[PDB]
């Protein structure tokens, strides 16, 4: 990028943040900087223009100034909904065009922990009438958005056939995730059960399907 | 208000050309506004590719320059980007946008497309297998169940699954997906339903893989 | 080569679009999505002069929010149109004028009243009445007809005179 923004920030609900971008004179020292914010997923939405503009629909909490050849977007009252990735933008009168920052993540830090509900699901006959076998475990609604995710054959640790995705935010700002087994048919009738076993903060929710 | 939809191929194999086009409704294309391309790396940032002017005037990012080009058909009030000799550089999200107002400027980014996902890569296509993720026994939450479909092994990204043909809205949950070590992607959707209404409701998934203009509507049934 | 804000204001169905595209695309639209509110861009050469005109084609609900306020308040001249068949739009012509003046926060704004589709085989909006409104408003009247061009250039350019007469 050519604009520089630190990639993240953090403050706890009710605090002020600031993000800064720095550019050169060709671009910040000459032109308007523009701000948007990314949720999860959606297009940037503008969210501050000619430096300190509001458009409709930000509140006051939001403010933005410009100094030279570096801009700042201020956050106060902090709220949990402002999770979001933030970006500045500028015409760069050297290379005739618009530039953007790197992008900053913005964590709302002392949110509450939430465990997360499992849902575990057996092959279905279709997939073992082709020859395959997949156990589907979907973790979602947690924060701390980390887990980690341990698979049963009955009581033996499996680790052979697991793919894990890494955890995504959700809308919510929780978290999902989710995990599959690949097993072949044969293995999958000659245990008792499979488990998927996820630890989120200490504390495990396992669940067990058997044939 | 103006509206933006992106529209391309979800794959481009490399020396390949990228084709994308952008139609706009709510507003005319001879507005007094720029209409831009912008892209955005999966898990990156944002980077913008170029403009056009109704009168056909462009300006491209000058790092792109030599592989750009953009282009207005007033015609079916579109602008359209073609970004030539791809590599897996170019693997993005693809957004257009209208912006830097004559009237009133707000900068150069007023309004979005969704954006559509570009996967430049020598793998070809795949499209999915569907499996009914039936609720069982198990899968019950009292008076609360949870079925899914299970969308298996396609290439690239993205699928999109809705449930009833888009009367199911509560309950559901589309997983992001997994990259398996073949290469290929799977994801689950799930939905919450009444535990009663088994009996009597047929559950479909409506699974859509664009890149291999691909629809399978699975029919999910409880298990025998 | 000066710019010149134009804000086309009226009721629904009066012509502010067919009058506006009349002026940009030179042809009559006789059917055009009523919510497309959008700015467009001439240049025109009116009394010797290189014109930059900035119009915008109002069409959103009459909406009062400090966005649509400062979204008005850029323009610097207004046509505030009504049809000649239409009464309620002409009753309608008081209050834009009233929101003009607010926003504005002038008694002394530059306008130009618009009566439309005056190529109609009838009426029910008489020449005499609007004329008398508009000298109660110090302001020109002018009768246009979006699908045969009648004044159409004559009611934008007369805003543009009425602009620069304001400084
Ligand atoms: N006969 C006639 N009809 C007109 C004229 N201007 C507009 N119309 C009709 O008025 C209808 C609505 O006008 P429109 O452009 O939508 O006005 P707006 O709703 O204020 O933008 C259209 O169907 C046109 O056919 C005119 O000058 N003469
Ligand atoms: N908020 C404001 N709206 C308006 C309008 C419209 F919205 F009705 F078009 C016309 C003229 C002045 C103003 S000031
Ligand atoms: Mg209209």
């Amino acid at each position: 990028s050519v604009l520089t923004q630190p990639p993240s920030a953090s403050g706890t609900p009710g605090q002020r943040v600031t993000i800064s971008c720095s550019g050169s004179s060709s671009n910040i020292g000459s032109n308007y900087v523009y701000w948007y914010q990314q949720l999860p997923g959606t297009a940037p939405k503008l969210l501050i223009y000619r430096n300190n503009q509001r458009p409709s629909g930000v509140p006051d909490r939001f403010s933005g100034s410009k100094s030279g050849t570096s801009a700042s977007l201020a956050i106060s009252g902090l709220r949990s909904e402002d999770e979001a990735d933030y970006y500045c933008a500028a015409w760069d009168e050297r290379l005739s065009g618009w530039v953007f920052g790197g992008g900053t993540k913005l964590t709302v830090l002392g949110q509450p922990k939430a465990a997360p509900s499992v849902t575990l699901f057996p092959p279905s006959s279709e997939e073992l009438q082709a020859n395959k076998a997949t156990l589907v475990c979907l973790i979602s609604d947690f924060y701390p958005g980390a887990v980690t995710v341990a698979w049963k054959a009955d009581s033996s640790p499996v680790k052979a056939g697991v793919e894990t995705t890494t955890p995504s935010k959700q809308s919510n700002n929780k978290y999902a995730a989710s995990s599959y087994l690949s097993l072949t048919p044969e293995q999958w009738k000659s245990h008792r059960s499979y488990s998927c076993q996820v630890t989120h903060e200490g504390s495990t929710v396992e669940k067990t399907v058997a044939p | 208000e103006v509206q933006l939809q992106e529209s391309g191929p979800g794959l481009v194999k490399p020396p390949g050309t990228l084709s994308l086009t952008c139609a706009v409704s709510g507003g005319s294309i001879s507005s007094s506004n720029w209409w831009s391309w912008v892209r955005q790396p999966p898990g990156k940032g944002l980077e913008w590719i170029g403009e056009i002017y109704h009168s056909g005037s462009t300006n491209y990012n000058p790092s792109l320059k030599s592989r750009v080009t953009i282009s207005v058909d007033k015609s079916k009030n579109q602008f359209s980007l073609k970004l030539s000799s791809v590599t897996a550089a170019d693997t993005a999200v693809y957004y257009c946008a209208r912006g830097s107002s004559s009237w009133y400027d707000l900068g150069p980014f007023d309004y979005w497309g969704q954006g559509t996902l570009v996967t430049v890569s020598s793998a070809s296509t795949k499209g999915p297998s569907v499996f009914p993720l039936a609720p069982s026994s198990k899968s019950t939450s009292g008076g609360t169940a949870a079925l899914g479909c299970l969308v298996k092994d396609y290439f690239p990204e993205p699928v999109t699954v809705s449930w009833n043909s888009g009367a199911l809205t509560s309950g559901v949950h589309t997983f992001p997906a997994v990259l398996q070590s073949s290469g290929l992607y799977s994801l689950s959707s799930v939905v919450t339903v009444p535990s009663s209404s088994l009996g009597t409701q047929t559950y479909i998934c409506n699974v859509n893989h664009k890149p291999s203009n691909t629809k399978v509507d699975k029919k999910v049934e409880p298990k025998s | 080569m000066t710019e010149y804000k134009l804000v086309v204001v009226g009721a629904c169905g009066v012509g502010k679009s067919a009058l506006t595209i009349q002026l940009i695309q030179n042809h009559f639209v006789d059917e055009y999505d009523p919510t497309i509110e959008d700015s467009y861009r001439k240049q025109v050469v009116i009394d010797g002069e290189t014109c930059l005109l900035d119009i915008l084609d109002t069409a959103g609900q009459e909406e009062y929010s400090a966005m649509r306020d400062q979204y008005m308040r850029t323009g610097e001249g207004f046509l505030c149109v009504f049809a000649i068949n239409n009464t309620k739009s002409f009753e309608d012509i008081h209050h834009y004028r009233e929101q003009i003046k607010r926003v504005k926060d002038s008694e002394d704004v530059p306008m130009v009243l618009v009566g439309n589709k005056c190529d109609l085989p009838s009426r029910t909006v008489d020449t005499k009445q609007a004329q008398d409104l508009a000298r109660s408003y110090g302001i020109p009247f002018i009768e246009t007809s979006a699908k045969t061009r009648q004044g159409v250039d004559d009611a934008f350019y007369t805003l543009v005179r009425e602009i620069r007469k304001h400084k």
